[PDB]
């Protein structure tokens, strides 16, 4: 027993974990803080400092940060100390002991590919390690090597056609609205029905009503009469103290932001229109396999009756002869990281990861070469 | 690309055959514990009884000779069909599937020169129909 670790760092949470696990072990922000002016900050511990959970707690005492954007890392110094938080914090593991498969985003630079396989062995002197696209685990977990993956997670959502194992860069959308996006606007409307959430003690709060309560309708403006003229849809939430607030229409105006984004302003094609924009974007001839097999994942597609509103979009939008589905598996939320977990504990794949060897021979791009 | 199982030593002849069409259908599975790509079926199949060879209940992997006339031509072409019923598999019996498929295409490929015409991915089968199977080898 040496054991594989596998990271899905993402821009708002990071999954890490254990190959052969079959849910990731830490599950924390990708947040890094850093005192927020100059000279000496009061209770700033020993530390220039600090990661995840502990970066929220100290939020008003630091300078908080995202190194992932939109999937992207912008940030690396900020990015080494989340990877280092990963394995001596949260994980309670020494890197240079352990073979470490780490995820991918859409439209990644190749240079940022190689910088992160860089620090892997340089800075954490990984035995070996290993690179693979998000969006590609999720569709091989769902059991196909062909479709198109809509991946929408907390600062990002992205739309993905894969043929064969392989993303087509060409036809692949960005949409920027995800999750953190879909808290606030739950806090606006929430506080604009009269209610106070401003906050990020409450932000916290709003989070978990979303996470709980939120749906998806079927058809929004049949659910907004529904709501308007009876109360008949409207779920009680339990403050953590004690009071009972009640959510009504907002329970389906929050996700419906997703297809209806001009909801926060923003002059944008909703994530039914972008997927079928991606779609139409390939061959005329894969196009059929990509309808039939549309995949979700990640946290903000775990929405009930998402995937019966996509059907009824494309559908709305496709040659009326179409075969559509949407494949909405009940593990999507961490397909990436399961995927990764199956991978990296085959005997079979100890030949697959790049070596110290082949790095130093080498060098940072082997990274290209060897995985894919 | 991607995770290379072991084929074993059954499943290559029967492979081989198929190449020489010595054989029409050759049916693989995996050996989830093993790590291991096994020979599960070579029962003589013609397109009509094709949906019957396709399991309801686990993922298989499928090689079948599909003798047919196009345009003048009487052609037998390899088919290669990935088949998946959905959630009577586990997370990890699809990622294996998933995720073996491309290296055993490319052994076959370069070691019996086997010409795979076409690749589909399906659920159950009944999908397999004379005009479905015509369409994706020959399309317009
Ligand atoms: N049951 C749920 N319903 C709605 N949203 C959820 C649920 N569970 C998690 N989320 C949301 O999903 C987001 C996190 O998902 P995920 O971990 O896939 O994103 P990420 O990988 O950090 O970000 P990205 O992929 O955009 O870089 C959070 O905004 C979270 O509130
Ligand atoms: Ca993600």
């Amino acid at each position: 027993e040496t054991t594989a670790l596998v990271c899905d760092n993402g821009s708002g949470l990071v999954k890490a974990g254990f190959a052969g696990d079959d849910a990731p072990r830490a599950v924390f922000p990708s947040i890094v803080g850093r005192p927020r002016h100059q000279g000496v900050m009061v209770g700033m511990g020993q530390k220039d400092s600090y990661v995840g959970d502990e970066a929220q707690s100290k939020r008003g005492i630091l300078t908080l940060k995202y190194p992932i954007e939109h999937g992207i890392i912008t940030n690396w110094d900020d990015m080494e100390k989340i990877w280092h938080h990963t394995f001596y914090n949260e994980l309670r593991v020494a890197p240079e002991e352990h073979p470490t498969l780490l995820t991918e985003a859409p439209l990644n630079p190749k240079a940022n590919r190689e910088k992160m396989t860089q620090i892997m062995f340089e800075t954490f002197n990984v035995p070996a390690m290993y690179v693979a696209i998000q969006a590609v685990l999720s569709l091989y977990a769902s059991g196909r090597t062909t479709g198109i993956v809509l991946d929408s997670g907390d600062g990002v959502t992205h739309n993905v056609p894969i043929y064969e194992g392989y993303a087509l860069p060409h036809a692949i959308m960005r949409l920027d609205l995800a999750g953190r996006d879909l808290t606030d606007y739950l806090m606006k409307i929430l506080t604009e029905r009269g209610y106070s959430f401003v906050t990020t003690a409450e932000r916290e709060i709003v989070r978990d009503i979303k996470e709980k309560l939120c749906y998806v309708a079927l058809d929004f403006e049949n659910e907004m009469a529904t709501a308007a003229s009876s109360s008949s849809l409207e779920k009680s939430y339990e403050l953590p103290d004690g009071q009972v607030i009640t959510i009504g229409n907002e329970r389906f105006r929050c996700p419906e932001t997703l297809f209806q984004p001009s909801f926060i302003g923003m002059e944008s094609a909703g994530i039914h229109e972008t997927t079928y924009n991606s779609i139409m974007k390939c061959d005329i001839d894969i196009r059929k396999d990509l309808y039939a097999n549309n995949v979700m994942s990640g946290g903000t597609t775990m929405y009930p009756g998402i995937a019966d509103r996509m059907q009824k979009e494309i559908t709305a939008l496709a040659p009326s002869t179409m075969k559509i589905k949407i494949i909405a598996p009940p593990e999507r939320k961490y397909s990436v990281w399961i995927g990764g977990s199956i991978l990296a504990s085959l005997s079979t794949f100890q030949q697959m990861w790049i070596t110290k060897q082949e790095y130093d021979e080498a060098g940072p791009s082997i990274v290209h070469r060897k995985c894919f | 690309q991607g995770v290379a199982f072991p084929i074993s030593r059954d499943a290559f002849q029967a492979l081989e055959k198929l190449s020489k069409k010595q054989l029409n259908y050759v049916q693989l599975e995996i050996d989830i514990k093993n790590e291991t790509i096994i020979l599960a079926n070579t029962e003589n199949t013609e397109l009509r009884d094709l949906p019957k060879r396709i399991p309801k209940d686990s993922a298989r992997y499928h090689f079948f000779l599909y003798k047919h006339s196009h345009e003048g031509d009487y052609l037998e072409s390899v088919v290669f069909i990935y088949s998946m019923p959905g959630y009577t598999c586990s997370i990890r019996e699809r990622m294996l599937y998933s995720s073996c498929k491309s290296p055993l295409l490319e052994i076959v490929e370069r070691q019996l020169q086997m010409d795979v015409i076409r690749k589909i991915e399906i659920d159950n089968g009944d999908e397999l129909t004379a005009d479905f199977l015509y369409d994706e080898v020959h399309p317009k």
